[PDB]
């Protein structure tokens, strides 16, 4: 929801490829 | 409950009591969720330069009252001392000769001092590690009526020329330099990547680095307005003109400048608080107070550096209030 | 496939060295660590010249953002010293900068280079021509240098000033060891590499019509010859070498050729311009994309034929 | 057991760190990404020194291409406000940056620093030495200050001016805690490391006999103090942190020593020199070096006893 | 021989030393 | 110890990157 919570399920989807 | 109610539709502001450096996650939480983090200065960028620096978090609350009948910028531009630059215009006009004032950050004198002709005493040369704003309206929902756009605009500085015919016996022509910014046309600009919304949800927005990399710029003196004393902005070859006046144009970083253009008709009551978030690493001069509260940059953290370009990407323009 | 060539990056390869080479160039800009909103610009210039007999004709492909090279002719065996370099614009210059270039950076705010290439195609008869195209490369950099200049008031005023300027000019004159000497049949071809460490973006400069500007003298300037800019303006200097192309013509001799220029831009679009809508990101960072550009860079000739192009 | 660097990156360590320790400086410069034509030079200026009783003087090591560093006097525990900075001359100036500040960029157009040193080396008995040696560094940044100068005309004419400045030496009159305070008998050893992430070229400056230009105010250049070049020129200041050497000598005591400074910078040639033939290519990127580089960089003292370099 | 194989025989020569 | 003496120990200690 915060703009956190949000960035870290960006960077948690996978940032590596 | 009496204000269960219209309490929450108007954001609250503050409340108080994966493999990567800890300062490069701090880095991270600084850049994207300023708001959620009323921490101290986050270590600094945690890039390949590991030298003395000065942490600082720059934070301006401020209530802002719009006119009615009339588009005001609130332009947020990565300068050193200043929190935003305001200005406005009739609804349909456009900001042309229109002068951009400032809106600085607090304790100004105490790192810049009072005249430009003493701002690099204390400090150096500078750097952002991150730009953040956030408009909370505080109008009531009966009221209001208008609303908030936002994009980003790409200036920077430059050094342009101009010719200043001096009178003299036969007059003489001076080949004159002048120090001004590029891209402030945009001003009238509503580009394809714009946050378009009511007033009643503020935007939160935020930019990064517009550079490949984060490199150190030092700090001007002498400078009273953009487009220095006695330059037109014709001279200066420039749009609009930049004015500060308790501070001094200090410099600009290598920012994306976040324009958030509110446009309140007439009879209209919009009023909301202006929250600026940016996390400035200066060099301390050892001449200065503060050169005591100096650490060291932290330690390049490429991973951390990765994530800041891709949750960068993925990244709305602007966000509502309520997603800060 | 773990890691191998982004595809941008791989094509950043082939925009930088072959330019030529295929359909249309892969320029998807350049896999550097900033994925910001950028506008590629493939600039060409596709022009024919005929060099003028008993001339060394200099033509100095310098990162100038609108003009794809700057022209001068000088005796042969004589100094381009007072000599000033015109410049040959890249086509559509009104259209990216505009008329007056107090405008110049009313479409785009900053640039920064990827590719500069030249190349030569004599289209002289077997038995009519007579010469030689060199190349070397020249690394100019831009300087704000120091002049005082006395003011006739009562009592003469002197006033310091500063003229921004170019460096390293009096390479004009110079065949390096690091030089393609060569016939004129065989013209050349020549791409040059980014000299710095990073690809950092630069302004856009309003108000200058010739490098030493209007009202400056050239030794006040400190430099050797100018560069003119009549029309176009100068915009600025990117981070790469002039290629300095010498086309050394006898008289009687015909020279004639079909000069071709080309240089993919990264510009910063301004959201005023209606141009900023062709936009798109620079691609991702590409370590090894890189890495190649550095060391294939490293291996390649100065110039070569245009047949190996 | 471990060291997996490339030679040339592990030189650059020796290079930076320790530069007295070797038969030669190892001397190759920045192992980073740019790989164009460097002409790498070492200089070091061996200098006999006495200091005067009676007075602090400051030895100004800062990042000037051709100047050693910039010395002056005052009186001990007074400020060095207008007390201007006057050059001390690394050996060979004009065969590199020639007589006059017009010719400067002839045979280098560009440069960048990769190690600054100096060391005091006592040469009194220890029947005459008296007094302290600090050391401490200061954050020197070139920046284009802005003023208004009025030409006396009919109605006067005010002028918007800029002048190349130099940030930051008010620190010139105050010792930080970062700091090393030591008898003078046991001289001084610092070396610099870089400023930013990138070792990005510097143009080389002309027309600059002194910091604030020629004619311009110590004041209008919104200076502290001012620093002057005779003969010599400023050409630039580098990327390095100025090292700030301090001896403070009692009246009747006989401080003397030998003064060593050292500082190899990367030079890009000008295709017209003669140099241009000494000129080689910069080492390839070895991130192992850079990133030794920075913890050796944290990890070192501001300066050590003679003994120790 | 366009300047493309040219440059392809170099990085196929062996460009793999290093990256990071 | 020579100042390479000692920028050895800080190598030898340890380079995580």
């Amino acid at each position: 929801a915060t703009f956190w919570e949000r960035v870290r399920s960006i960077l948690k989807s996978g940032l590596n490829f | 409950r009496r204000r269960a109610a219209p309490r929450q539709q108007q954001r609250q502001q503050s409340n108080r009591a994966l493999k990567m450096s800890a300062p490069g996650l701090d880095f991270l939480k600084c850049a994207f969720a300023s708001p959620d983090f009323s921490t101290d200065p986050g270590k600094g960028i945690p890039d390949k330069f590991q030298g003395l620096v000065l942490p600082k978090k720059h934070c301006l609350t401020q209530s802002i009252t719009f006119t009615p009948g009339k588009q005001t910028m609130l332009l947020v531009a990565p300068i050193p001392g200043i929190a935003c630059l305001k200005a406005e215009a009739n609804v349909g006009a456009s900001f042309s000769g229109v002068p951009l004032a400032s809106v600085e950050f607090p304790g100004f004198d105490q790192l810049f001092g009072t005249s430009a002709t003493d701002t690099a005493a204390n400090v150096t040369a500078f750097r952002y590690a991150s730009m953040a704003a956030g408009v909370y309206p505080t109008s009531n929902l009966m009221q209001f009526a208008g609303s908030i756009q936002v994009y980003k605009i790409p200036l920077k500085q430059v050094l342009n020329s101009y010719s200043q015919t001096v009178a003299t016996v036969p007059p003489t022509n001076l080949a004159q330099n002048t120090i001004a910014i590029d891209g402030l046309e945009a001003l009238d600009a509503l580009p394809n990547n714009n946050y378009s919304g009511s007033f009643i949800e503020g935007c939160y927005s935020q930019s990064v680095c517009n550079e490949p990399e984060f490199e150190f710029h030092p700090i001007m003196e002498g400078y009273a307005s953009v487009p220095p004393a006695n330059v037109t902005n014709a001279q200066a070859s420039m749009f609009t003109n930049l004015t500060f006046s308790g501070a001094r144009y200090t410099g600009l970083g290598d920012m994306d400048a976040i324009a958030i253009l509110v446009t309140t008709p007439t009879g209209a009551v919009n009023t909301a608080v202006l929250k600026v978030w940016a996390c400035v690493e200066y060099r301390p001069n050892p001449n200065s107070t503060l050169y005591e509260f100096a650490r060291e940059s932290p330690a390049n953290d490429e991973y951390a550096l990765a994530a800041y370009r891709k949750i960068a990407r993925d990244i709305p323009i602007a966000v509502a209030c309520k997603d800060n």
